[PDB]
RNA sequence: CGCGACCUCAGAUCAGACGUGGCGACCCGCUGAAUUUAAGCAUAUUAGUCAGCGGAGGAGAAGAAACUAACCAGGAUUCCCUCAGUAACGGCGAGUGAACAGGGAAGAGCCCAGCGCCGAAUCCCCGCCCCGCGGCGGGGCGCGGGACAUGUGGCGUACGGAAGACCCGCUCCCCGGCGCCGCUCGUGGGGGGCCCAAGUCCUUCUGAUCGAGGCCCAGCCCGUGGACGGUGUGAGGCCGGUAGCGGCCCCCGGCGCGCCGGGCCCGGGUCUUCCCGGAGUCGGGUUGCUUGGGAAUGCAGCCCAAAGCGGGUGGUAAACUCCAUCUAAGGCUAAAUACCGGCACGAGACCGAUAGUCAACAAGUACCGUAAGGGAAAGUUGAAAAGAACUUUGAAGAGAGAGUUCAAGAGGGCGUGAAACCGUUAAGAGGUAAACGGGUGGGGUCCGCGCAGUCCGCCCGGAGGAUUCAACCCGGCGGCGGG
RNA sequence: CGGCGACGUCGGCUACCCACCCGACCCGUCUUGAAACACGGACCAAGGAGUCUAACACGUGCGCGAGUCGGGGGCUCGCACGAAAGCCGCCGUGGCGCAAUGAAGGUGAAGGCCGGCGCGCUCGCCGGCCGAGGUGGGAUCCCGAGGCCUCUCCAGUCCGCCGAGGGCGCACCACCGGCCCGUCUCGCCCGCCGCGCCGGGGAGGUGGAGCACGAGCGCACGUGUUAGGACCCGAAAGAUGG
RNA sequence: CGACCUGGGUAUAGGGGCGAAAGACUAAUCGAACCAUCUAGUAGCUGGUUCCCUCCGAAGUUUCCCUCAGGAUAGCUGGC
RNA sequence: CCCCGCGGACGCUACGCCGCGACGAGUAGGAGGGCCGCUGCGGUGAGCCUUGAAGCCUAGGGCGCGGGCCCGGGUGGAGCCGCCGCAGGUGCAGAUCUUGGUGGUAGUAGCAAAUAUUCAAACGAGAACUUUGAAGGCCGAAGUGGAGAAGGGUUCCAUGU
RNA sequence: CGACUCUUAGCGGUGGAUCACUCGGCUCGUGCGUCGAUGAAGAACGCAGCUAGCUGCGAGAAUUAAUGUGAAUUGCAGGACACAUUGAUCAUCGACACUUCGAACGCACUUGCGGCCCCGGGUUCCUCCCGGGGCUACGCCUGUCUGAGCGUCGCU
């Protein structure tokens, strides 16, 4: 809020023997405003209280191995069909999920053939809930530029730029992101992982290059390797009925033993 | 009023800050501006270096950093003088030159000079007119070799 | 979408400059399609409304095929006036209906030396962008 | 005993110029509080801040060491990070509080006076002619005036400089045009103008539709254009726009070439001989203020008042001694930096008409005060005025009909239309003011497809249909196991 | 097991009005004590008060871990989003941590056992090993005599459970030793390019925010304290300029 | 008929004026006018401080304080 | 060595489900949970909506200990909500609170300083108040008369409403 | 029986909450970064066919010219306007013009009064009256002209 808001008034306090609140008074006669209430955060053109100021300390610095690894979580569960089904992305019909796409395609200049390569690779319906999902926002950021919503569609990942970007970029949904800048915005939208992601083969191969394996460092991050599991086998039911677990187990105690009415 | 253990503190807000506080909103903006004039003048100077003009090797001067070399404001006089280069034409072909350095061991005048010798055998020099070359270069180096050199001239390397 | 930092999407603004824009590009707004003979004949799409062309409303409660001469362009209005659109009011008298350009289409244009220059520079750039998408 | 030269002054509506005042967010020079904190209060703090005065510019100021250091040294200014809430100051209380080094942004250096040399080499003004106009310049001419030896110009300034010899290299500058480039640049350099894709297709919803279904060939059409706004809804294809190293037109600027007008005039190394500096200033005492600067950081007043192997600094006063470092008392200088005023833009996890600027509107307006100054309230018919013709009562306000509209149970302060409060109608009740908690009862409005009150698994019996039930054959697909 | 069910009745403790019995003083606030002859409150609508920054402390979550952190800068079509994100590594300068102690000059954290020798003189030269000592507790873990089994026994074939005792002992606690810096008392040796008003070492007390095989750094959240208008409203005043 | 009453023009301005003196008057304001700003001045003092349920649950005592309507401190409380 | 039957309920959002026992006051204060509530942002609901959103009204049906919520009917006429996260200028009965509106008081207090009005007529829908005439009074020249200064600024004068 | 009072509901008033909307703000960022004696900022008074405010403008007054544009403006009226022997409107804006105060400039203002030089008219040159035009501020720089001094001198 303006820093004079409430305050260019030169009111005072009438006192205390007057019959009214000890509130500042606008000074002055022959107006409405003359003897009203102001400057404090109760009177009607008054000062808000603990007015809203520009250093809020709007930005956080969050650790870069943290953002690091946001990326390898996100990654890694764009790989597995059931979170991305449950970030609703429909694909029911798509091949394979780490889903690798020819070269080629870094070239398109056409909408048309992006949106043809789509419905080939069975992503279409992935557009069309986009299409559906076209509604008005509800509330006050139809009055501040944000009238439109609609849902996330699939993310193109490219390596190069020979025209990919352009020939996209009008499909609604679509994201378009180069392997090398990866966006946690844009790998996990609502910071959910699981979006839907087809990638260029050019970009698919240069993914261990850009974080490493777990027995080579990224070679173009001078310093990063992938983290560690601390839980190598997450199978629980697996584990519970190996018959290693199953021989030191006593046996279960299934019979419920309910109240005895004292006869 | 204190409470329990803590630290005493002693807080600078009794001079009306709120008055002079800076913010950085401008931050992003100003790196871009600076990014866009320091490629205004690279093209400016097209095939000059980026950089500027070749900086002396230095000492740092006190007991805490005088193992590490940095790079200085200009060659000294006497630097300019065993490597035989007049203390005018110098600027002209990118030396910087620092009038008030003068050179307490000979180590360190000696490891410069082969700095400027060096740098003079790497230094391609167009003539004034392209039609005429009295003394520049030959033309068949000069013409395929000639690139902007990005980053400071022969980096300072301890 | 937009790309260039100079032309705003704010809605206040766009409005702004529509419910306040001089007389000259008002006419530039209050611009109609052409019949598809008439977009077939010359090789533009739309035209900016002129006085004694004829029309026929295509949108509302006067759509219909009768075709109907262009008696006057209100554009402080934003609407124009057509020579049978038209209602009785109270005391018997008819006053003309305004209805907006964009909801007829030309059938046949009021042609002079100006309009035959504004349909060629149309038509030309037109032809230039289909040679360059080639 | 007048006439001249100079000096110091004066007048002029003399010829030609310049300053004043405004804005003032940012900047520079002064002046400068108290509230406040110290739980009192005077030093301190607030604060070199508010208020006051002066002066600028697109930036200003600063700035090329009378520096930092004490190292193996760095090297103008300004800004950022850090140093660092540190050294230090402080009723050593409350509180205050830098700098160097280091890493970056930017980076640029120079000019006089003096000392000397050169026949004042110098400058202004006025007439005449030519080339031009585009902010008024260039060239030529004048026994044309003036400034100036009480000192103009060239060379030259501490990084040393000059002059002579000896040797070497001839090496190549800046200005305004003629015609044309590369087309000026992340693909125009900028300013302005005008243009450039695709559904108003079929059936339907509606007052209106931008809504809902559909559009064979992998699917209506365009998409480098699915930002936004308008249009009777809610529109990529209706319109303006949007995308595009898209088009066309107009205007302006510095960039290279050949030529033109004129200037344009020796540079380096060695040796020798010479020449080298800013004074009521520095510094000292004292006083007041200021600073983190503490036996005194800086500034200023008064008194004293310099030197030249000198002077300043070397964060504890002083004497002696060595050492280091710079060279004051003259001047200029871009960039990085600042910007709550101005011009023109873009955006937002902001506000949404008691909010957000005081001001969404004929708002610094109406109005108040002698004045300084104080300072509001106030948005919304409808898609379209289609803003109620006409009849009738009344003097009229106002009514009853009629009419427009999808709607006036939208009728010009008219979207929606809460509560308080009021009128009327309906029901119920009423001498302990109303109101309330618990428990029932009566009445009433409604609800229950209430009104002969579940469903469904197996079996038994009766009366009918349909294949085909099992098992085999062929094919397809899965699950599990396999040295 | 019985009765009763459509234009009259059936069920609906909720909800509307009324009646009766019992109970029942008007809230908020200060206060030992409010129904108070204590203050504020006629009614309704809308507005209206612990916020943000900075700095600490502790707790919790996350990443990395004796390290950690790019926040300032730079590089990436210069920009729908994107003022974002990504990257730098001779950008880690620097911050915090990894060492303390003293006013300071300064100094600055390894012991235990086995042997021959001076004299194993409370001790000096070495060897060899192991690498922060010991006592008492100490989760957990290890060994474990003896038991628990089958239609039965002479005789062991494989492992499972209970198990008196015993062992290694995490973290942590109490205590005793040891080591570093300051300061006292005592005392004897050693070193040399500087033989000195030089330098070093020992034993016994005592001062330290120390060592004794690191736990920190960054980010986020919460709570508490503080400086700021500082939860909101409130003086009598003081100052400057008109 | 007088140190008389009164218009207009002038002069004196805030710690100042003016006062046959009452701290009177100085634009309904005077034991220090009015206006704007410093300023959201400070307040150990008064008033207020906005949804629900669940669990736990006090103190008016000690010591020190220009301390006695306030703090620090221990105690009592809650949470982890 | 299941087989005349080839068959055999539910469960276990493990942040879930189940069992047993004891317990339950509370100011100041602390903590937990909230599928309590408001506004906006990132995701998600192939969510809702002119075949009617928000809001508002309701002797309508219910749910929850509660904060509150869902559904029916009416009005209205263009937007809105659920879930996972994120962020606040996020919840009112008070503050002689701020602004706005409305009551009882109440058809009440009151419309009482300076002697005074009456008759007829005209215009007019309408006359205690206007105009004319008649009568009775008052100011009584230090005026309730006739003209100016200051101040006001069109109030002056006609016609009309 | 009615009145009155109370509760509830329907309808109607009063009132303007709520909700939806937003040509407004607030905040951040970017590029420029430009006033004035050649009269600024500010003020006053005027200017439209019908016009009070706002807005725009300056006696050429809700605008002239020029250029772009291309048929309107509009509340009503009027008259234009072949759109080519050139054009409505709007935009731009480089030509022209721009009343009185105001640094405000002849002197002075809660008023008014001069002086000098030209031109025209009454005069029928000589200077009186009227009108028109141009000048008439302070400080200051260079130069010019006119001067002053028992300032320093020179010659007579
Ligand atoms: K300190
Ligand atoms: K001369
Ligand atoms: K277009
Ligand atoms: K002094
Ligand atoms: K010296
Ligand atoms: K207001
Ligand atoms: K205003
Ligand atoms: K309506
Ligand atoms: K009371
Ligand atoms: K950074
Ligand atoms: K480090
Ligand atoms: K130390
Ligand atoms: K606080
Ligand atoms: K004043
Ligand atoms: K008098
Ligand atoms: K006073
Ligand atoms: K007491
Ligand atoms: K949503
Ligand atoms: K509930
Ligand atoms: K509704
Ligand atoms: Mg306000
Ligand atoms: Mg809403
Ligand atoms: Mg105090
Ligand atoms: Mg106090
Ligand atoms: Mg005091
Ligand atoms: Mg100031
Ligand atoms: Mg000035
Ligand atoms: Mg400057
Ligand atoms: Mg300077
Ligand atoms: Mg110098
Ligand atoms: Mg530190
Ligand atoms: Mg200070
Ligand atoms: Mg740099
Ligand atoms: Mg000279
Ligand atoms: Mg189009
Ligand atoms: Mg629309
Ligand atoms: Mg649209
Ligand atoms: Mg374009
Ligand atoms: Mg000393
Ligand atoms: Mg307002
Ligand atoms: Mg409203
Ligand atoms: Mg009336
Ligand atoms: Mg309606
Ligand atoms: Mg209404
Ligand atoms: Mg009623
Ligand atoms: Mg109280
Ligand atoms: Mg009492
Ligand atoms: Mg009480
Ligand atoms: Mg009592
Ligand atoms: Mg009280
Ligand atoms: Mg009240
Ligand atoms: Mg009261
Ligand atoms: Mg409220
Ligand atoms: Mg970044
Ligand atoms: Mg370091
Ligand atoms: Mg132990
Ligand atoms: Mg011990
Ligand atoms: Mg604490
Ligand atoms: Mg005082
Ligand atoms: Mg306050
Ligand atoms: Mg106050
Ligand atoms: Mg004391
Ligand atoms: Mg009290
Ligand atoms: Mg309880
Ligand atoms: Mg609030
Ligand atoms: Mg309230
Ligand atoms: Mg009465
Ligand atoms: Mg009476
Ligand atoms: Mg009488
Ligand atoms: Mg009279
Ligand atoms: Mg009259
Ligand atoms: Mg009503
Ligand atoms: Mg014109
Ligand atoms: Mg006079
Ligand atoms: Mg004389």
């Amino acid at each position: 809020v303006s820093e004079l808001a409430g305050h260019q008034t030169s009111a005072e306090s009438w006192g205390t023997g007057r019959a009214v609140a000890r509130i500042p008074r606008v000074r002055g006669g022959g107006t409405h405003r003359s003897g009203q209430g102001a400057f404090g955060n109760m009177c009607r053109g008054g000062r808000m209280f603990a007015p809203t100021k520009t250093w809020r300390r709007w930005h956080r610095r969050v650790n870069t191995t943290q953002k690091r690894y946001a990326i390898c979580s996100a990654l890694a569960a764009s790989a597995l069909p059931a979170l991305v089904m449950s970030k609703g992305h429909r694909i029911e019909e798509v091949p394979e999920l780490p889903l690798v796409v020819e070269d080629k395609v870094e070239g398109y200049k056409k909408t048309k053939e992006a949106v043809l390569l789509l419905k080939k690779l069975k992503a279409w319906n992935d557009i069309k809930k986009v299409y559906a999902s076209q509604r008005m926002r509800a509330g006050k950021g139809k009055m501040r530029n944000r009238r439109r919503i609609q849902r996330r569609g699939p993310c193109i990942i490219y390596n190069e730029d020979n025209g990919i970007i352009k020939a996209f970029r009008n499909i609604p949904g679509i994201t378009l992101l180069n392997v090398s800048k990866l966006n946690i915005l844009k790998l996990a939208p609502g910071g959910h992982v699981g979006r839907f992601c087809i990638w260029t083969e050019s970009a698919f191969r240069k993914l261990d290059e850009l974080y490493g394996t777990w027995r080579k460092a990224a070679s173009l991050k001078s310093n990063y390797n992938l983290p560690m599991h601390k839980m190598i086998n997450t199978d629980l039911s697996r584990i519970l009925k190996s018959p290693e677990i199953q021989r030191a187990l006593r046996a279960p105690r299934k019979k419920i033993h309910r109240r005895v009415l004292k006869k | 009023a204190p409470s329990r253990n803590g630290m005493v503190l002693k807080p600078h807000f009794h001079k009306d800050w709120q008055r002079r506080v800076a913010t950085w909103f401008n931050q992003p903006a100003r790196k871009i501006r600076r990014r866009k004039a320091r490629q205004a003048k690279a093209r400016r100077i097209a095939p000059r270096p980026a950089s500027g003009p070749i900086r002396p090797i230095v000492r740092c001067p006190t007991v805490r950093y005088h193992t590490k070399v940095r790079a200085g404001r200009g060659f000294s006089l006497e630097e300019l003088r065993v490597a035989g280069i007049h203390k005018k034409v110098a600027r002209t072909i990118g030396i910087s030159v620092d009038p008030r350095r003068r050179n307490k061991s000979t180590e360190s005048l000696q490891a410069n000079v082969q700095r400027l010798k060096e740098y003079r055998s790497k230094l391609i020099l167009f003539p004034r007119k392209p039609s005429a070359p009295k003394k520049g270069d030959s033309s068949a180096e000069e013409l395929k070799l000639a690139t902007q050199l990005t980053g400071p001239v022969m980096p300072v390397r301890n | 979408m937009k790309f260039n930092p100079f032309v705003t999407s704010d809605r206040s603004k766009n409005r702004k400059r529509h419910f306040n824009a001089p007389s000259h590009i008002r006419r530039k707004i209050m611009s109609s399609p052409l019949s598809k003979e008439l977009r077939q004949k010359y090789n533009v799409r739309s035209m900016p409304i002129r006085k004694d062309d004829e029309v026929q409303v295509v949108r509302g409660h006067y759509k219909g095929q009768q075709i109907g001469k262009v008696v006057q362009v209100y554009r402080k209005k934003y609407v124009i006036y057509i020579e049978r659109v038209q209602r009785e009011k109270a005391n018997g008298t008819t006053v003309h209906v305004g209805i907006h350009p964009s909801k007829v289409v030309i059938t046949r244009l009021k042609l002079d030396k100006d309009r035959k220059k504004i349909l060629e520079r149309k038509a030309k750039s037109r032809q230039v962008g289909k040679e360059k998408g080639k």
